[PDB]
């Protein structure tokens, strides 16, 4: 539907987007400075939507290798 | 916070959130609040649970 | 039209009102900050201030001569007194200069801004200088970027940027100085 950007006609956020770009980098670095990298790649925390006061179950992120370049 | 032995930090700021947020409402708008950190939950869903998604 | 003038002296009115008194005002982050862009000045010759930032460090805060940025449209310096510029960088090489050196840190995108009072501000997620890089690595995932074919098009959105990231890395360092 929307316009824009090849991310922004996807979906796609710039979050998302710029976030793709930056661990891609993070991936090809030196093994010294690669060690840097998925540090502050990981994801973890959780959600859970409160439509009255009452959550739900969860939605947990575990990821240690980014965030989700899949659909979502 | 996520662990709750801070000692005042989680309920300051919820003082300051109903400070701040109806400062900010008074014309009939929407307003969806959220909360990073479970102290939060157990502090915002009590005093604003009508508007917390 | 300027008939609603928000701001943070003018937040401290309607909190001294509904918000009692017994708290103090709540800080805003103008309150921390020592530079704005309308207030004129920081040039004072053929200088400038740039502030290179990624979230997780400041990578510079001196003031240089010439900034080279790799925007969508293609790389651009600036000098001193550059025009006031909202620019979105693709993946390329941000290159500094104070004087004959240079420094080339290589972002992943990310704005840079060109402000009128001067200032500049280049704003990445992510900056590798070029030794912290090693070309071996780079096409082999380009290898693996531009081979693969899902029509599904969030995924080629993320392999097109797979693409012209690892591309622009390959001539970063192929092309050296």
């Amino acid at each position: 539907a929307p316009s824009g950007p090849f991310y922004r006609v996807a979906g796609m956020s710039y979050l998302r987007y710029s976030n793709i770009c930056a661990d891609l980098l993070r991936n090809v670095l030196k093994e010294p400075f690669k060690a840097k990298a998925q540090a502050r790649q990981a994801i973890h925390f959780r959600q859970a939507p409160y439509v009255d006061g009452k959550a739900g179950a969860s939605k947990v992120y575990e990821l240690e290798n980014g965030i989700p370049k899949t659909a979502n | 916070s996520d662990k709750g032995l801070c000692g005042g930090l989680n309920s300051n700021i919820t003082k300051y959130t109903r400070a701040t947020l109806a400062t900010t409402e008074s014309e009939g708008k929407d307003v969806v609040v959220v909360s990073i950190g479970d102290k939060g939950r157990s502090q915002l869903t009590r005093i604003e649970s009508q508007r917390y998604q | 039209e300027a008939a609603a003038p928000a701001g943070p002296k003018e937040f401290t009115e309607v909190w001294n009102k509904k918000a009692p008194s017994t708290l103090i005002v709540p800080e805003f982050p103008s309150n921390y900050t020592a530079v704005k862009a309308v207030g004129e000045g920081q040039v004072h010759g053929d200088a400038f201030p740039v502030n290179f930032y990624t979230p997780h460090s400041i990578l510079s805060q001196a003031q240089k001569d010439t900034v080279v940025l790799p925007g969508v449209d293609g790389y651009f310096g600036v000098k001193a007194s550059h025009v006031p510029t909202i620019a979105q960088l693709k993946p390329g090489v941000v290159e500094l200069h104070s004087g004959a050196e240079s420094e080339k840190f290589f972002v992943s995108g990310g704005f840079a801004f060109v402000h009128p009072n001067g200032v500049t501000d280049i704003c990445v997620l992510e900056a590798a200088t070029l030794d912290q890089v090693d070309p071996a690595a780079v096409k082999s995932a380009l290898a693996a970027a531009s081979a693969a074919q899902p029509t599904d098009e969030f995924e080629q959105a993320a392999n097109r940027a797979a693409i012209e990231l690892y591309s622009a890395l390959e001539s970063a360092v192929e092309a050296k100085a």
